[PDB]
């Protein structure tokens, strides 16, 4: 809190520049050595770094992201917490902002400079707070420590009037009475850079490494680890990477933007049974995703009274997603292919009559459709009820305990909801 | 009970099947295979 | 005093879809619905180096070092099967309308001049030598890229589609069609006609454009290639890879967008060259050179402000080019 | 908002160059946004003619496809681009990566108003289906359906039913047209209620860590991973303002002199891709629009879901 | 003063497809649209060493510990059927013409100046030696690469595919047509004016090649062969549909196979034209630039300061523009 | 033996690999690029 060792700090900081700039110049004549003796060392370097505060901005939100031929106008604004819970974004950074800067590559001297922790807190801290030791030490007399205050303060304040460019993007919002607000976005940079941190610990984190050998190992480690499967990489700059941002060189590019996709987004080809092995393989006809839900299916049976409500609540909207999956199933066999009746023979399972619902119907006038509409074969449930029991063990334990009796009403609720979703096809 | 078999001399590695009282035959190779895949399963079952 | 307006964009008339590549026999191309797609595959191909070399690697020691090590990669082919020698391009076409109404004008004022100017023209003269250019475009397959370059009998059929079905259907033998003279004919004025009453009018008007063309048994068809940066690191990937939607080959929206817009003839270098697309500076990708430079006054954006700010009418031909950039798109406009 | 008096499906649209890239977080399927500006420009181009206020739309999505590709090596994607024009002098400009996707949605839109008695229901829909053919949903065009099998109409189904079971017959009738797809709902009631159990795990905790952790696959020591219920995705909810609300004619190069700008940043939600017939009423699942703009706070949800 | 273009892409002439082989017997060649194609099917291999040890292997014990290990690999292998002794390969080749023109040019000045000698070498000698040659390639079964070398008897039937039939059919007995001499022939001559007159422009030329190598009962036939990235799968064959194939470059270097002017030697015979005229099996470049005989140096002399070569150089030259590739610099 | 070669034309990138003994495809790219993957991989393997 004394301003000489401010001062003997700063100092140091300028002559580290200074035989960092001569050990990197490789000089041997033309005496530019007296120059950088001259300028970069004396407070000589303090008037032009106050100089070269207007190139630089303090920002969280930059527009440069957005097609970088776009001068327009960028933000240091934390915005207010939403009233409504549940979304969330940028304002969650109380202590953790990481604050990019934009502007010019020539002029980070300035940034590195002011983003010192000398005494316990930031240089910009300091001097924004009007205080003792702050006013002082880079100066002799006040004028000039009260213009390069002014000057050293304005990285965080916006420079012209606020404006956004052509290749910015701006789109009105109906408002609940009328008209419209006109809402140019920006691109948040410290948010991004947040992420982006937490995405890199919890990828390349030796924390995150150590739990993804141990699970290798097979022995039990204290927490856990995550993967974040289907990233996209979305860079920015082109070649220049440093042109758009000071945070865009920490990233180099590299969004990393998350997914999120609906679950028909790996597309899945049509079959149809057609021979005696391909009625027998391609009755129940099962993707990865129900075997995947079904090895759950198998990973519940061991419960805790207390645990196993929450594990019944479990079991009753996993047995409906399976229910969900196999309507599903059906529905794109039933819409997209005509190879429920492309061949004849004397194997197709053909008591199902729910996969060919327009193939007996839009052909069969009155052969099919009157066979199909008064009989209303809706029997499937049972034959998906038998292969559904397949799910639990056959262990003589859970089946002398109610936990079979509990299975077989959630079961049969379910199945009962799959009758009245598959009765009503005729209509 | 072990899980895994060894048979030695004709490189297979044999392992147990709880259905049938047996072992089965599940992928070719001597002890390291046989120790690598006791490192990932874990044998007795 | 009537300044340029900041922002200013004009959305894509003409709008294209991606042109699905399916293959079959010729002379049965009226059931060419059924015919099976074109798909992308892999092959492995092997070179010996055959670029210039930098003048220190012209020892021949080190040359034939170097070519025993050849190239290797992994590249997309399409080629159509070893029974089928005809390659059908089936895309669809919707010609929107309201060509001169800008999707974004800061100045109301500007705003209302190029609608005057717009209508100006659109009375003085339609679309018409536009649309028949772009009638033209779609007459000879032109959206044939490569495919086009080496077939015995290129067909293209137009069918302008209706609420559900086809209002009016078109054939044209586009081998006759040259790539470069947009000469006259009836049906070609009444595909213009109709994409003048499309481009004029409020609603869409909905083309369904096939192409068929005789290119040989098994031989090789085009797609388009896919711009991917990012190929890799420290492993082999692929050095070229073709789009496909449904695996089935196609040509991309942007790239028959590109060939319909083939359409400017009159850019104040010789036409050694023919028509090229309609940009603002205009800027052939395959030439590297960008003709129509703002040193002469005959870019997109001088013209538009003689046109609109001073009313400086430029010839019938440029103002047809100007035109042809708003039925383009675009976005424009200055700090 | 208000309820719907009628209940129109848009079918199956093909949109064939969509932005991939929903959000500076969030990459895949378009913004929700997207589709209720969309339905307000559809009331805005015909919905002022036929007397009737379209609000409101259910997202579908029959298939999807980003146009994206795995790199080798690498688990991560990246999206294959489009080659712009070159500059005045020839060089290559510089490459600005935008996402694009093949999507097949249907939108349940929202429709109540005076002109339902005025005109037949068939009428107003094949209208706003001939408007939506020469539209774009995400900076995709829209595919019109020519020359296939058979075009695939609008069905407007009346929300007021002459019964209980008769609303559920038809409304079982329209679930079983828009079945192939899934349909999306803001879910952030969980996200609020994750964010109070993750807070009682580890305190000071912020909701954007309790939505990426329901994002990734979490493995938890015996090793298991955590179970998630249903499909769920990270959406941009909205806008929240940064700025102050500026004047029309005070923003320099705004889109329009006659709307105030203000200058804003996406808010991260969380939703959730669920099959259409679980939710057991199609009047709900429709994202609206909530402004509150002396706030900020510009979002979109599904309000009236559970 | 007429420097290079930066950019100069030239499209590839004789274009050739997947060469399908199918297997059936001889004395039926006449019914061969029917037979079965050639399927690559696995098998497992088992090797010794026999590489050249690096003189720290050369101990006795590490030797027979390393030979006792052996490496166990499966492999790819298409052989025709034990019924079967004739692999019939076919392609079609597609002609274009217009060889000069390139697909790409910045330089007008350059492109006029290259037009104009293209043209002055047209109307000097027309595409008659080189169709000659590529007459001779299809003639002689040398697109049979490994397939060609111990047959007993190889025949090639080129049929010039008019609208959909067959306008003129060539037959030829490729194992009295050499791998090394271009001579003449009066059937050699008609279809060397056929793929002259396609590489002129003046005619759309799709030629159907079928070539019957008589091999034997069950042989080993050896279609190209893919890159891969116990069950070590150390070789891939290319297959387009079930059926094994002969890549299209593979089909289009054995056709370019016409230079026999490189300033070495003729006892080798014909090789490939390529720009500095490389056979990766020979591991050594003729045409070597510090000679002034490969295709960049010819081709700057011919077109920028008005050089033309010898006339079999620069039917060289012509015969790399019909092969294609980019030239110019960066 | 040189652990890049830039197909110079055609603005590839080929990148050395000692299992086959051949070059594979690294990345585009012209001479920049190769010069700055030199730079970071170091020539001659």
């Amino acid at each position: 809190p004394t301003w000489q060792e401010l001062r003997q700090f700063i100092e140091s900081f300028i002559q580290e520049r200074l035989q960092g700039k001569l050990d990197k110049l490789q000089p041997d004549e033309d005496d530019k050595r007296q120059t950088l003796l001259a300028t970069h060392r004396r407070e000589a370097w303090l008037a032009d770094a106050a100089r070269r505060v207007g190139q630089l901005q303090l920002v969280t939100h930059t527009l440069k992201p957005i097609h970088p031929d776009a001068r327009g106008s960028n933000l240091h604004s934390l915005p207010q917490a939403p009233g409504q819970p549940g979304l969330a974004g940028s304002h969650e950074l109380g202590d953790r902002l990481v604050s990019d800067v934009v502007g010019n590559a020539a002029a980070l001297d300035v940034f590195k400079f002011l983003s010192l922790q000398y005494q316990g807190k930031n240089l910009l801290n300091w001097l924004t707070e009007d205080s003792a030791e702050a006013l002082q030490a880079l100066s002799d007399n006040a004028e000039q420590a009260r213009e390069w205050r002014q000057a050293f303060i304005g990285i965080t304040t916006v420079k012209g009037a606020p404006a956004s460019h052509s290749l910015a993007k701006q789109l009105y919002f109906p408002l609940p009475g009328s008209g419209y607000h006109l809402l140019a976005p920006l691109f948040p940079t410290s948010l991004v850079h947040h992420v982006h941190a937490l995405l890199r610990e919890a990828r390349f984190g030796d924390a995150a490494k150590a739990a993804r050998e141990a699970r290798s190992r097979q022995e039990s480690w204290p927490h856990g680890f995550s993967e974040y499967p289907n990233l996209a990489i979305q860079k920015f700059g082109g070649t220049k990477p440093q042109n758009i941002s000071q945070l865009n060189n920490e990233r180099r590019g590299e969004n990393w933007l998350l997914p999120s996709l609906p679950p028909n987004w790996q597309r899945q080809n049509v079959n149809a049974p057609m021979r005696h092995s391909s009625v027998f393989e391609h009755d129940f006809g099962r993707t990865p995703e129900v075997s995947r839900l079904t090895r759950t299916l198998q990973r519940f049976l061991a419960k805790t009274v207390h645990n196993n409500l929450a594990i019944r609540q479990r079991r009753a909207q996993l047995v409906a997603q399976i229910c969900d999956e196999a309507l599903q199933y059906a529905a794109r066999l039933r819409e997209l292919e005509p190879g429920w009746s492309a061949t004849p023979g004397c194997q197709l399972h053909d008591a199902e009559q729910l996969w060919l619902d327009p193939l007996r119907a839009q052909t069969d006038e009155t052969f099919l459709q009157r066979r199909l509409r008064g009989d209303w074969p809706a029997e499937v449930g049972n034959r998906f009820a038998n292969w559904l029991n397949r799910a639990v063990s056959s262990d003589s334990q859970i089946l002398g305990s109610p936990e079979a009796a509990q299975w077989s009403q959630e079961l049969s609720k379910e199945l009962t909801m799959f009758k009245e979703i598959l009765e009503d096809e005729r209509d | 009970i072990e899980k895994f078999r060894c048979s030695h001399g004709y490189n297979e590695i044999y392992k147990y099947s709880p259905d049938h009282e047996a072992y089965l035959f599940y992928c070719k190779g001597g002890q390291g295979q046989l120790n690598k895949l006791i490192a990932e399963n874990g044998r007795f079952m | 005093i009537l300044s340029t307006a900041s922002v200013l964009a004009f959305e894509r008339k003409l709008d294209p879809s991606d042109a699905l590549m399916s293959a079959g026999a010729w002379a049965q191309r009226d059931a060419s619905q059924e015919w099976p797609a074109v798909t992308v595959r892999e092959k492995s191909v092997r070179g010996t180096i055959s670029n210039r070399l930098k003048t220190k690697d012209r020892d021949p020691a080190k040359l034939d070092a170097s070519i025993q090590s050849p190239n290797l990669q992994t590249v997309d082919v399409a080629n159509l099967p070893s029974d089928a020698d005809t390659l059908k391009v089936r895309f669809t076409l919707r010609v929107l309308g309201g060509a001169g109404t800008p999707s974004a004008c800061n100045d109301a004022a500007y705003r209302d001049k190029l609608l005057q100017t717009v209508a100006t023209y659109v009375n003085d003269q339609g679309f018409a030598e536009l649309a028949r250019r772009y009638a033209h475009n779609l007459a000879n397959a032109r959206f044939l890229w490569r495919n086009r370059v080496g077939a015995e009998a290129v067909e293209v059929r137009i069918n302008h589609i209706r609420q559900g079905e086809v209002a009016r259907a078109w054939r044209f033998d586009a081998l006759a069609i040259g790539l470069r003279d947009f000469k006259a004919d009836a049906e070609l004025d009444a595909l213009a006609e109709l994409i003048a009453s499309g481009l004029s009018g409020s609603g869409h008007v909905l083309l369904e454009v096939v192409a068929f063309a005789r290119i040989g048994d098994g031989q090789e068809v085009f797609p388009s290639q896919e711009l991917i940066l990012d190929k890799g690191d420290k492993k082999g990937q692929k050095s070229k890879t073709l789009y496909s939607v449904r695996d089935a080959a196609a040509i991309h929206s942007q790239k028959i967008g590109n060939a319909l817009r083939t359409i400017d003839t009159w850019y104040p270098d010789e036409d050694g060259l023919g028509p090229i697309a309609v940009e603002p500076y205009g800027s052939v990708t395959s030439q590297g050179k960008a003709y129509r430079q703002p040193k002469q006054k005959l870019d997109f954006y001088t013209l538009l402000d003689n046109w609109v700010l001073r009313d400086e009418a430029p010839a019938v031909e440029q103002q047809h080019y100007v035109i042809a950039n708003l039925i383009r798109g675009g976005v424009f406009g200055e700090a | 908002v208000t309820d719907p008096e009628a209940l129109l499906l848009l079918p199956r649209l093909s949109i064939q160059n969509a932005n991939a890239i929903s959000s500076p977080l969030t990459w895949g399927f378009p913004s929700p946004g997207a589709f209720t500006g969309f339905v307000h420009a559809l009331q805005r181009r015909v919905g002022i003619s036929l007397d009737i206020e379209l609000d409101g739309v259910g997202i579908v999505c029959h298939r999807f496809e980003a146009q994206i590709s795995q790199p080798a090596g690498k688990r991560t994607k990246v999206f294959n681009l489009t080659r712009n024009p070159l500059n005045r002098d020839g060089s290559t400009a510089a490459i600005v990566e935008e996402g694009r996707a093949h999507l097949e949605v249907s939108l349940l839109l929202g429709v109540h108003g005076d002109g339902l008695d005025d005109h037949p229901a068939q009428e107003i829909a094949r209208q706003v289906q001939e408007q939506a053919g020469a539209m774009r949903l995400a900076g995709g065009s829209i595919l019109p359906w020519c020359n296939e099998r058979f075009p695939a109409p609008n069905a407007e189904l009346l929300m007021l039913g002459g019964s209980d079971e008769q609303r559920r017959k038809n409304q079982r009738r329209l679930t079983r047209r828009l079945l192939p797809g899934f349909a999306l709902v803001s879910r952030e009631a969980l996200l609020q209620q994750h964010l109070e159990t993750l807070r009682t795990t580890l305190p000071e905790a912020t909701t954007l860590d309790a939505l990426l952790d329901l994002c990734r696959i979490n493995f938890e020591p015996p090793w298991q991973v955590r179970d998630k219920p249903g499909w769920l995705v990270p959406i941009p909810a909205g806008y929240n303002a940064l700025s102050p609300l500026y004047l029309p004619g005070e923003v320099r190069n705004a889109r329009d002199r006659e709307t105030p700008l203000r200058f804003v940043e996406n808010l991260f939600g969380l939703g959730e891709w669920l099959s259409p017939h679980r939710v057991a009423a199609l009047s709900d699942l429709l994202w609206y629009h909530h402004a509150e703009p002396d706030k900020g706070l510009y979002r979109w949800s599904t309000p009236r879901f559970v």
